[PDB]
């Protein structure tokens, strides 16, 4: 099924998940789609951070959500 | 805490970079320390007040110091209860003045000691760890069952001298273990004494780190970094590894390469200290630093105040930075400041910010049972904080307040 | 960012290498801090970001893209502290900021 | 021990004195309005000496401005100053 | 012959601010000329200063101290904090 | 599930505006023109009290800790007195009359209302004014702070919105409905009371036209309606809080009839008709277990789960 | 009595004909350490770095009147005024 990741400025992307994927299973599609290392990505979903271990039945996450991914710029 | 899961998202960056507040205290002011939550804003002050502000609108609720136990010097430090109900201040008088909020200009009890006092720093809110100038062991002020005799325990095992490993000035309590408490010589020794809360303390650990006088320890929130503040110009974060048996290791040092300057005061972040936050020492330091504790650079820099700045506090649930001044007296504070948006003036409104090429659909050319509960309160925030575990608010002075309108 | 060449260690454009040199066969002192032409690297290219920036931005406030002397001057001399910096000194081809004296329009 | 914060000494630049100035000046009539506005000009001509003044101290690390200091933030404003040395 | 200037170095910094403009020859001459200035100014400065205290060494708190005297203002206070930012990334790395 | 337990003030007299317990479930003001009426509800014992107000007071707010009666009236005094120790503070601000205003979770910021599409905010103890809200276009006619954290203000009002504030900078933060413009439909059915809930997480409206909804306002839509089998009353609302698991939401007719909702279901279970039959009802608030009514002839009944 | 105007002509050759300090000594050195506080604070001044101000703002304003008397002079009159003391300084380049 079909995602909005929609990011902190303003843009949006489109993947396509499982509700039983990981949020290291959808960190692994943004870096497929963005090369930004999952380390450093923080996916937000009804104001609530989701860890790496859970899946997106967990979280309530359902068919053409928003969620929100706010990257941490290494340094400098 | 509601604002924040609406306000809406895009407000978890984890330090505030404008100042916003500036709360004009003209008698000058050394320590700032915020209520556990986001509530208060104790200030430490020059002439002996210690004044206790009201977050929210910036202006005080209360001066302790009235009734009984005013301190009559300086004050160096204050800490809170666990919930924020209680209040230990020490200061220069030579007492250490437990506060209780409840009847507040009133001390709910204080204890002579043998000179002035650099700290202190609660454990359980009876229990308190106080820095007698000097003196190579902190004396652990347990406030008993009874109120006239704590057991001033040498923090100290009965035949390990420290005599070249300095003298005890600072000491921090873990917060994941709470039973052990790490205590800072003045010759670069770092004892580490488990207390059984029976007085038996195990020396967990003593090792000089370098020939410097320690003047601030300070330990994240989940107990994984500890970081030093020598006297030499460094700060040497480490990883502290505990289950007792315990162990650190230098993972990064901090200096001012530039300027080569002190370091006043250290702060590390909330969760697990992805940030160190310290201020420098000499003229021309008028900016906090930020450290990225992992990568080991200077991220960011609070470019806020106008000279040195003397105490850090950061209360993560308001995610605030207090911070002092050195020289005026006034007390700077840095916030996440969100800014308002147009969307929440209708119910479909959308605020873009690029010239979207929508796309044609068919019809612009054509003409409940759910699970309902009203008992539980949420139990975490954006944070991850714990909320709902329901904060000691202040008692108005309801004794007080009749008179508080004639003449103070 | 990067290991090699040595801007690129900092994260900047302007080069630590041409730097580095010519702080050391220009005479200013004997001997060159390595950490001076770093920071003076870093001087150097905010100011040409910051006169680039607001030159770029009265060339598009022109309708014109590329950059011609004349806005560099626009971008000097409206602005309070870059022209302070820029007090004594002259733009060849750049123009004058337009102002008339106030009794110089008729009434 | 005591601490002073200054208020209003540029009221010592007194309503004579820069009356006085302007005779070495050359001038016969100082209109009312002249001491509050010379005023502002000295208040300005020495702050940008001191903040240079101050600048070399503090690099040099120290708390007493020294005569050759002042004099360096002088020759740098195309002010030379003769009689203090170098 | 090869006669270095500043020409690429100022073009890679156009491209960061706005990366959609270019800019003329003559108004690149001016840029080339313009850094060429507050280069051997500010290393002017810089070595009157490590020269009145008896130092020997252009270090990295000269340019400083040159930098908070000739840059004025808020220029000074800006090129300070992306200074000492440049110079810790440089040694950290 | 519920009952009646004791009718205890007689109807008539001078106007009757509010009714409200304090939280501590056993003082009750009852708000009439300039006197207010403590009840105590252990032996049923009678206190009679006076201010300082001259015109109808509309407004009443508890202390969170029983120690102090604040009041606004349409003459713009905005008067806080302590309930033994009587008058103790005055603010005195606003530019149109005030309607409704409700104390901080803390006690120490209490919001106040205008009618001149304003909303403005006072710190109690320093008296001044601190951060105004005027983001409306009518009376703004019910302000309310959820009962657990003091984080934000609704502002329900006279041209139909449901809007959500800030309380620490003060923006408007959500809306739920739309006004006379961007939609100019005939929906613009005035709101009179929004309530929230225990919690604080689900709200409560109750528009013009008696129909009474509750929203789910982090989504931005409804989950709940509740009908009757056209008003001119600013008539009062409550959640009944039952020891039971079903809570059950109270509204007053145009009468004086009281039906109660099952606020699990989207229907009734039960209606309270037997008291309030001549005089139409204003206000009611409740407690742990003791809640009041009110109408314009001041009859507070008791009730029980 | 003298005519007005005619002791000033008596005190211009007076003042130009000596080298004496105008400004009073201590009104200066405590307007100096006023404008001092901003920059650093409790500095100390070498005390022949108050006369190295004293001799080199006096000799500002000096040669500022001289600039400024061209210009009263210029506007076909013999009284200084505010409107030219900023045009002296519009002038010079120095605001």
């Amino acid at each position: 099924m079909q995602i909005f990741v929609k990011t902190l400025t303003g843009k949006t992307i489109t993947l396509e998940v499982e509700p039983s994927d990981t949020i290291e299973n959808v960190k692994a599609k943004i870096q497929d789609k963005e090369g930004i290392p999952p380390d450093q990505q923080r996916l937000i979903f009804a104001g609530k951070q989701l860890e790496d271990g859970r899946t997106l039945s967990d979280y309530n996450i359902q068919k053409e959500s928003t969620l929100h991914l706010v990257l941490r710029l290494r340094g400098c | 805490a509601n604002l924040l899961l609406q306000d809406p998202f895009g407000v978890l960056k984890e330090y505030p970079e404008k100042l916003t507040h500036t709360l004009e205290v003209p008698v000058a002011a050394v320590c700032v320390k915020f209520s556990p939550r986001g509530d208060y804003l104790a200030v430490g002050c020059s002439n002996g007040a210690i004044i206790i502000y009201d977050m929210d609108s910036l202006k005080p609720i209360a001066m302790l110091g009235t009734h009984s136990g005013a301190h009559t010097r300086s004050v160096q430090s204050v800490c809170w209860s666990n919930d924020g109900r209680y209040l230990w201040s020490s200061g220069r008088d030579w007492y250490a003045k437990l506060w209780d909020m409840t009847q507040p200009t009133k001390c709910f009890q204080q204890y002579k000691f043998d000179g002035p006092l650099w700290s202190c720093h609660v454990v359980r809110w009876n229990v308190c760890i106080v820095t007698v100038v000097e003196e190579p062991t902190a004396y652990v002020l347990t406030l008993t069952d009874r109120q006239n005799a704590f057991h001033c325990f040498p923090l100290l095992e009965q035949d390990q001298d420290i005599s070249g490993h300095g003298y005890t000035l600072v000491a921090c309590p873990h917060p994941t273990i709470e039973s052990i408490i790490i205590t800072g010589t003045s010759k670069g020794w770092i004892n580490a004494f488990q207390l059984d809360l029976e007085d038996k303390i195990r020396c967990c650990y003593e090792e000089k780190i370098a020939n410097a006088n320690i003047k601030q320890i300070i330990i994240s929130p989940s107990g994984t970094r500890i970081a030093i503040n020598g006297s030499d110009r460094t700060i040497r974060q480490y990883q502290l590894i505990v289950e007792h048996s315990v162990s650190i290791e230098l993972e990064h040092k901090y200096q001012d390469i530039i300027n080569r300057l002190q370091w006043n005061t250290i702060f590390f972040s909330n969760h697990s200290g992805e940030y160190l936050v310290a201020s420098a020492h000499g003229s021309s330091a008028h900016d906090l630093y930020l450290w990225e504790t992992s990568s080991g650079s200077l991220v960011r820099v609070l470019e806020g105040a106008d000279e040195e700045l003397l105490d850090i506090d950061w209360n993560f649930y308001s995610m605030r930075i207090a911070s002092n001044g050195f020289e005026s007296g006034w007390v700077y504070m840095w916030s996440i400041v969100i800014p308002p948006k147009w969307s929440a003036l209708a119910p479909d409104f959308e605020e873009v910010e690029e010239n979207i090429d929508y796309q044609e659909k068919e019809n612009e050319f054509d003409i409940e049972e759910i699970a309902i509960d009203l008992c539980t309160p949420e139990k975490y925030d954006v944070r991850g904080n714990d909320i709902s575990m329901p904060s000691f608010v202040i008692p108005i002075d309801y004794e007080g307040v009749i008179i508080q309108q004639h003449w103070a | 960012a990067k290991a090699k060449t040595r801007s690129s260690r900092a994260g900047l454009q302007f080069p630590v290498g041409r730097v580095h040199r010519l702080l050391r066969k220009g005479n200013y002192a004997e001997r060159v801090g390595a950490g001076a032409p770093v920071y003076l690297a870093a001087v150097l290219e905010y100011l040409t970001a910051e006169i680039l920036e607001l030159a770029g931005n009265a060339a598009r406030d022109n309708k014109k893209t590329r950059i011609i002397p004349r806005h560099l001057q626009l971008a000097v001399r409206n602005d309070e502290e870059l022209n302070k910096l820029l007090g004594r000194v002259t733009i060849a081809q750049g123009g004058v900021l337009p102002n008339i004296q106030s009794v110089l329009l008729p009434k | 021990r005591h601490r002073k914060v200054l208020r209003d000494n540029i009221q010592g630049i007194t309503k004579p004195a820069i009356r006085r100035l302007a005779r070495r000046g050359g001038v016969k009539r100082i209109s009312g309005l002249i001491y509050e506005e010379t005023r502002g000009v000295l208040k300005v001509f020495l702050e940008n000496v001191i903040r240079d003044a101050v600048t070399y101290t503090e690099h040099a690390k120290r708390k007493t401005v020294t005569a050759m200091d002042v004099v360096y933030a002088l020759k740098r404003q195309g002010r030379t100053l003769y009689g203090f040395g170098g | 012959t090869r006669k270095e200037s500043y020409a690429i170095y100022v073009y890679k910094v156009l491209k960061q601010v706005h990366p959609d403009t270019g800019i003329s020859s003559k108004a690149m001459s001016i840029m080339n000329s313009f850094v060429n200035d507050v280069f051997e100014r500010i290393a002017g400065e810089a070595s009157r200063l490590a020269h009145y205290n008896k130092r020997s060494t252009i270090t990295s708190r000269e340019i400083q101290t040159a930098v908070r005297l000739l840059l004025p203002g808020e220029l000074a206070k800006h090129a300070v904090s992306e200074g000492t930012k440049a110079v810790t990334c440089y040694t950290s790395a | 599930m519920l009952q009646f337990d004791k009718q205890v003030l007689p109807a008539s007299g001078k106007i009757s505006t509010s009714c409200q317990i304090s939280p501590d479930g056993e003082l009750i003001a009852i708000c009439q023109n300039t006197d207010m009426l403590v009840y105590e509800i252990s032996s049923s014992k009678m206190m009679k009290l006076t201010t300082t107000h001259k015109e109808c007071i509309n407004c009443l707010c508890w202390s969170p800790d029983s120690k102090c009666i604040a009041s606004g009236s349409e003459d713009f005094t905005v008067e806080i007195t302590h309930i033994i120790y009587g008058r103790i503070r005055r603010l005195m601000g606003h530019t149109a009359p005030v309607i409704s205003i409700c104390y901080n979770n803390k006690g120490n910021i209490l919001c106040s209302s205008s009618m001149d599409e304003s909303i403005k905010e006072w710190h109690v103890l320093s008296g001044t004014a601190l951060k105004t809200m005027s983001a409306h276009s009518d009376a703004v006619v019910s302000i309310d702070i959820p009962k657990f954290d003091s984080s934000i203000l609704s502002s329900g009002s006279y041209d139909g919105l449901i809007r959500i504030f800030d309380t620490e900078s003060g923006h408007c933060l959500k809306t739920l409905t739309y006004d006379k413009d961007w939609i100019a439909e005939d929906g613009v059915v005035p709101i009179s009371t929004v309530k929230f809930s225990r919690n604080g997480k689900f709200l409560l409206v109750k528009s013009l036209d008696n129909v009474v909804k509750l929203w789910e306002y982090t989504r931005g839509t409804v989950v709940r309606t509740f009908l009757w089998p056209k008003l001119k009353y600013n008539c009062g609302l409550e959640l009944i809080y039952p020891q039971g698991k079903d809570p059950l939401v109270i509204s007053g007719n145009d009468s004086g009839s009281m039906c109660v909702w099952n606020v699990y279901s989207k229907n009734l279970v039960q209606k309270i008709d037997e008291k309030h039959r001549n005089s139409p009802l204003i206000s009611i608030s409740a407690s742990y277990d003791k809640v009041a009514t009110l109408s314009l002839n001041g009859e507070c009944n008791l009730f029980r789960v | 009595r003298y005519r007005p105007g005619t002791v000033a002509l008596r005190e211009i050759r007076r003042y130009q004909k000596s080298t004496e300090l105008l400004i009073r000594k201590l009104p200066f050195q405590r307007l100096v350490r006023e404008i001092a506080q901003d920059f650093k604070t409790d500095l100390r001044f070498q005390s022949s770095a108050v006369m190295a101000l004293q001799e080199a703002s006096e000799a500002y304003l000096v040669g500022l009147f001289e600039d400024t008397n061209l210009c009263g002079i210029h506007a076909k009159r013999v009284t200084i005024m505010p409107k030219d003391i900023q045009l002296a300084r519009r002038i010079r380049g120095e605001r």
